[PDB]
């Protein structure tokens, strides 16, 4: 078969389709129109967008395809370097860092992050307890305060103190600007037009703000009487069992920036989407709130208690099904090969996995794919292989999956124990793209359950 | 004012040590009312005390503990590497590798911990060569090999629950076993860290007494008890 | 008001506190053995189904508590307070003052001695030959043969070694947390939703360790309770379903000698109510076995009445009747092979309850052999048949080593 | 309610990183304004959630 | 400590067993210096109080 292709613009081919503030949502609409596979061409460049579990299960065969750096990821390597996220699988620094840092996400490590996660989660619950009547909550803004602080503290013993700030932290402002620019670059026909001279200048200055903060974390630790037995301890001290070598200084700096960003942005997104879907599905909200009350009997949650929050877990996975917050990953053909018995590929050919469309495959999920139904995840075993991939694939899957989920589950559990929520504006979903996805402008009001406090006495 | 000030200053003084790090020169700002301007300090928390997880661990130094895994999604692989990390703390000389990479090369000395999952009744991609070698091939007997098996499974998989760890465990024994420690199981659908914890503590001791146990990791549990009043 | 030591173990099992409404002996006057029947009240929040288990948090009996306070020279009532800093499956009230006797209701006093326990004792022993002996017990072979095979306890070794300088607070902390014991509910909720019965064989004999007389902890606790006493328990539902077919005309075969009859008494009570509600009942064969009708034929009157009202057909086997061959249920089953196998061919459910170490396997072997003989197939085909029967949900076990 | 605000001030300081410092009168104003707001009027200025002074203070 | 005779007169009047564990609570202060929000037998509660002071208004 010859594969479908969306509308073209003469010599620019499909490039102008990416001249939009919401390019993943545009791609999704193209998929709905064209089906499980389409070609996307730009001047000098081709990739193939996959949307069906039928093809994606083959794309996920690591003997035939390896992780590719998409254009997006190539632009982000400018600051992520050969950190774990933007390193090729065959670069020496990939397997070395993988081996050195995987022990930071072991069960024992996770147990040891719990207390610090609780620290930040208590800061978020307190901010909301302390709002006055009729004040509201900027949801993704507060979720970013919480997630950035949580990776800062758990990973690096560093306090961004985002809940002590009225604007976003400077690191977040430059992160968002840098991601925005990488995203806008995707559509540029002539990236060296001098019209983009200012764009590049702002880009370097944002890269600088982010690296200045990295330098501070490193300086604190050198001061840190440090056991701080955490991710940074492993970066500076662990040896790869294979080579016998530790990470060098340059790579460690890329790891820190990588983990500060990957370690919070997509978790912020998930919590924001999860709260969004709960307020729009009051019966689901009540069922989740019931579990929180039932399970979280103590003044702060325990590790074992968070693991007890099954339905909350289901809520989060269902939010990731509809709106996976890192919505695409890319693969390349290790050798000539045929996809689906119908689409020949040559060695090196690129594929994009369009995760939100995979997550809407009616052959897997049934006809009601737009509904928010956490019950889909009541037995996760039931889900076929490669049908649900919000954390990517194989040895290049998300290293921080358990950390994100533990954090999200803890936080959402606390929110649901401690407050009633109101969608007071009847908020219309508006999805902001910064390569990653997040609701923009989402606001709610939260009425404290005083876990009960209103007291008597008499003014009699 | 006084109640508030007294409460606040009392808390500050309980909770921190203060440093006049700039050697601040008093500069009094007037807004009809008076206040120091530019006054800065640093505050070092008294953790009202907290510092407190670091092991006098020196690791992996020194009977030979080889840990092999069968893993597709890393649960079994992290468990394996965790074990090798606690072995290092208990003076062993641990080695971590996939299962089907020591297919035939089981250690004829020390012990071999085998941590593996199951996939619909089948071995993970990095364990298939091992099991096949184990199943048909039996000629190259497994005598001398003192092992133990830890199972990663999910009760959500009915009829296949822990089939691969079980296969390996009992097959290894119908070929000349030095099973030093009874197999251990983890149900992802319930309390995987409980069982993993049970099997582990029992495990170190089984191998301890058997020989081991002495290259770090106080023979002393150095665990206290209470017994107060 | 009124509150009892909340036990962690009671919280872990959702055990609630509640009253004993009846407690009586089931064996005959002059039986050398005892089997108890207890009726228990359930609070509003609890409920149960046929084939559910009662989880019982037991107490250690006086004899064994006194052996400990005697060994340590302590008074039962002596209030004391523990502490460690280290975790504790032993689920002890730490940093609280609590008497010795109540501390002793949190722990297992007759589990085999563990290797940690032996080392702790060796280290406090100032009797050189006595230290050599305790250490001898650590070796692989001795430990299997002298400790595990005979169920030799730390307590029995402390009594044997009065100059082992271990102290009470180290003793208590080295012991395992007290475990619940499960009993197969012997009544149907269709008769009274808020009342449940259990049927408890009383463990008693000469200790295999050689140290005097042995009593099983929960069973003797249960045996000594009386109307109005309280008891801490919870309802437990087993992973393996053990319930009557959905359709009351589906035929049943039940094998349940001794205390194994327990869950079938619930089945019988259920069928009896369904009849009284106009439902028709099919065939139901109960294979019951015991020493003698002069001794341990539990619920004889009820089971004979049931049979008279067409709720069951009753087949007995007696091991010790003078002038009769020693008979077990599997011998009777084998005589009835043809009929039992035709029934299973028509969709019968088969159930076994009771002793899982000897009785169940022999019953299973007899069923398979009846199949093989009736259908003229191999033992392998008969084994596959049974495997398929179990996978259809028609071959269920409620058996125990206890 | 005084304790509520005082705990907010102690927490801000507990949560600073190594070598960060404290602007004393700025933080004392966060605490005192919030304390009268909350104790007097059940109103939360939320001054510890702000990086600049509250507009009312300006 | 209060002697047995007088403790038994109280448990008899209330139909209580000496050993019956129970737990009190008020919210209000208490010169009566009682272990509140703890479980404690009747007989030991009765060692915290005066049993033969004249009856007060
Ligand atoms: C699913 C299930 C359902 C059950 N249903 C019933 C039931 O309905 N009715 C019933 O009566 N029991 C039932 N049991 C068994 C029951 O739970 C208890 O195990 C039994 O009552 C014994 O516990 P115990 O505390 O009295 O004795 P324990 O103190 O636990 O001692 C038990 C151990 O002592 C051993 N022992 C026996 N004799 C001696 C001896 N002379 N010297 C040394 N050791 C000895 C036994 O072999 C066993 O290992 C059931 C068990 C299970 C798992
Ligand atoms: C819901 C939250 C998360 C989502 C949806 C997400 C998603 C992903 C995806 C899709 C990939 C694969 C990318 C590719 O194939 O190009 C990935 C990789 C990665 N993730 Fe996550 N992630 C989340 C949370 C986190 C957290 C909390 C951390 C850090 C603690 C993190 C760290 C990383 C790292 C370092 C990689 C690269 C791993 C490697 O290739 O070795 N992620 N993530
Ligand atoms: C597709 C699939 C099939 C599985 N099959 C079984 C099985 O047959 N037996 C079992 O005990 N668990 C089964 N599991 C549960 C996994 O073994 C459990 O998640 C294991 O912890 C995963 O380990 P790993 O990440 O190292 O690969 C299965 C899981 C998946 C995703
Ligand atoms: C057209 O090309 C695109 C467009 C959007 C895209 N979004 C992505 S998702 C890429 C991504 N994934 C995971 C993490 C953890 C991450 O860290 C911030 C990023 C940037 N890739 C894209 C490629
Ligand atoms: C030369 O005239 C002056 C100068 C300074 C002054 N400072 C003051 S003190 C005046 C004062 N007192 C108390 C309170 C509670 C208060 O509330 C803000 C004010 C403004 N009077 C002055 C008069």
């Amino acid at each position: 078969k010859e594969m479908p292709q969306p509308k073209t613009f003469g010599e620019l081919k499909n490039l102008p389709l990416l001249n939009t503030d919401k390019p993943v949502q545009a791609l999704m609409k193209i998929a709905d129109e064209l089906g499980e596979i389409f070609k996307f061409e730009a001047p000098g460049r081709v990739t193939r967008y996959l949307s069906s579990q039928r093809l994606i299960k083959e794309a996920c065969d690591e003997s035939r395809f390896d992780k590719n750096l998409s254009q997006a990821l190539k632009f982000v390597r400018d600051f992520f370097g050969d950190g774990l996220f933007t390193s090729w699988t065959h670069e020496k620094n990939w397997k070395k860092a993988h081996n050195i840092l995987l022990p930071s996400f072991s069960q024992q490590a996770m147990k040891g992050y719990h207390a610090m996660m609780v620290d930040i989660a208590v800061q978020l619950v307190q901010k909301w307890e302390r709002l006055n009547a009729d004040e509201h909550i900027e949801v993704p803004e507060d979720m970013t305060r919480l997630t950035l602080d949580t990776i800062g503290l758990c990973g690096f013993n560093y306090r961004f103190n985002s809940f002590y700030r009225d604007q976003p932290h400077p690191f977040i402002t430059s992160m968002v600007r840098a991601l925005d620019e990488a995203m806008n670059k995707l559509q540029r026909a002539n990236p060296d037009d001098p019209a983009y001279d200012e764009n590049k200048r702002q880009f370097q200055e944002d890269i600088k703000v982010m690296n200045d903060l990295v330098d501070k974390i490193i300086a604190d630790r050198k001061a840190s009487g440090e056991q701080s037995d955490d991710l940074l301890t492993h970066m500076l001290n662990g040896k790869d069992p294979e080579t016998g070598e530790p990470l060098d200084d340059e790579n460690i700096r890329y790891q820190i920036i990588t983990f500060l960003i990957a370690g919070h942005e997509t978790t912020s997104g998930l919590l924001s989407f999860a709260l969004y879907f709960l307020v729009k599905n009051p019966h689901v909200l009540q069922k989740a709130a019931e579990e929180a009350a039932r399970v979280l009997v103590d003044p702060v949650p325990s590790y074992k208690q968070v693991k007890q929050l099954k339905y909350v877990g289901m809520v989060l996975n269902e939010a990731l099904r509809l709106w996976p917050t890192a919505p695409a990953f890319s693969l390349y053909a290790k050798e000539d090969t045929v996809l689906g018995g119908e689409y020949p590929l040559e060695k090196g050919d690129e594929l994009m996995v369009l995760i939100p469309q995979l997550h809407r495959d009616k052959t897997i999920w049934g006809d009601d794919v737009e509904e928010f139904r956490p019950e889909r995840f009541e037995n996760p075993s039931a889900i076929p292989q490669h049908a649900f991939k919000p954390f990517g694939n194989g040895q290049r899957a998300c290293i921080g999956q358990q950390f994100a989920l533990h954090e999200a589950t803890l936080v959402l559990g606390m929110m649901l124990k401690h407050f009633d929520f109101e969608d007071h504006t009847n908020y219309e979903l508006d999805i902001k793209e910064t390569l990653t996805l997040k609701p923009e402008g989402f606001v709610v009001k939260a009425k404290s359950k005083k876990i009960p406090l209103k007291k008597v006495r008499k003014k009699a | 004012a006084l109640h508030e000030a007294t409460l606040v200053l009392g808390m500050m003084l309980k909770h921190f040590d203060f440093e006049d790090h700039t050697n601040y020169e008093l500069d009094i700002k007037e807004t009809l009312t008076l206040k120091p301007e530019g006054f800065v300090v640093k505050a070092k928390s008294k953790k009202i005390p907290l510092k407190k997880v670091r092991k006098k661990a020196e690791n992996a130094h020194n009977t030979p503990l080889l840990v092999l895994y069968g893993s597709n999604m890393g649960t079994a692989e992290g468990t394996a590497r965790d074990l090798a990390d606690i072995a290092m703390s208990k003076g062993f000389a641990p080695q971590v590798a996939t299962l089907d990479s020591h297919a035939g090369n089981l250690p004829r000395e020390g012990a071999v911990l085998i941590v593996t999952a199951s996939y619909n009744g089948h071995p993970p991609d990095n364990a298939k060569q091992f099991v096949d070698w184990l199943d048909q091939a039996s000629a190259d007997e497994v005598k001398g090999v003192r092992y133990s098996v830890f199972g990663c499974g999910d009760k959500n998989w009915a009829t296949t629950y822990q089939k691969v760890p079980a296969f390996i465990d009992e097959t290894l024994a119908a070929k000349g076993a030095e099973n030093i420690a009874d197999r251990g199981e983890a149900d992802a659908s319930d309390d995987f860290e409980g069982t993993y914890e049970e099997w582990r503590e029992h495990m170190w001791s089984d191998v301890a007494a058997y020989f081991n146990l002495d290259i770090e990791n106080s023979e002393d549990n150095k665990s206290t008890l209470s017994l107060q009043f | 008001v009124d509150s009892a030591a909340d036990m962690p173990l009671a919280k872990m099992h959702g055990a609630f506190s509640t009253n004993v409404v009846a407690s009586k002996e089931l064996q005959q006057p002059g039986s050398a053995r005892s089997t108890r029947h207890l009726e228990i009240e359930l609070p509003k929040e609890a409920s149960y189904q046929e084939g559910d288990h009662l989880g019982v948090i037991p107490r250690n009996y006086e004899g064994i508590v006194n052996r400990v306070t005697a060994r340590f020279g302590l008074d039962a009532s002596q209030q004391i307070r523990l502490e460690a800093e280290e975790e504790k499956l032993a689920h002890l009230p730490l940093a609280k003052t609590v008497s010795v006797e109540e501390l002793l209701q949190y722990v297992e006093l007759q589990d085999p001695v563990t290797r940690t326990q032996l080392r702790a004792m060796a280290a406090k022993t100032v009797c050189p030959p006595h230290k050599v002996e305790l250490e001898a017990l650590l070796e692989k072979q001795a430990y299997k043969e002298q400790v595990l095979a005979k169920r030799l306890t730390m307590l029995e070794l402390l009594e044997k070694y009065p100059a082992c300088e271990m102290k009470f607070s180290e003793f208590i902390a080295l012991l395992p947390s007290i475990r619940p014991r499960y009993y197969s509910i012997s009544s149907s909720p269709r008769v009274d939703e808020k009342q449940a019965s259990i049927t408890v064989s009383v463990v008693s004999g000469e200790a295999w360790s050689g140290y005097g007389e042995y009593k099983g902890i929960a069973s003797n606790y249960l045996a000594e309770l009386q109307e109005g006493d309280t008891i801490t328990c919870f309802i437990s539902t087993p992973q393996s379903e053990f319930t009557l077919p959905k359709d009351p005309e589906t035929p049943l075969i039940m094998v349940g000698p001794g205390t194994g009859v327990a869950p079938f008494r619930g089945f019988v009570q259920a069928r009896k109510q369904l009849k009284e509600q106009g439902q028709s009942l099919g065939e139901a064969h109960l294979y019951f076995g015991c020493r003698s009708p002069h001794e341990d034929y539990l619920y004889q009157e009820e089971l004979e009445n049931a049979q008279s009202e067409g709720i069951i057909t009753l087949h007995t086997a007696f091991s010790r009747m003078p002038n009769q061959p020693k008979t077990y249920v599997q011998h009777v089953m084998e005589q009835d092979g043809k009929k039992l196998i035709e029934l299973l061919d028509q969709g019968a459910h088969f159930y076994i309850c009771g002793d899982g170490s000897q009785m169940a396997p022999a019953v299973e072997a007899t069923l398979m052999k009846s199949y093989a003989d009736v259908h003229q197939v191999s033992e392998a085909d008969a084994r596959l048949w049974l495997q398929q029967l179990e996978e259809k949900g028609r071959y269920a076990k409620d058996v125990w080593a206890g």
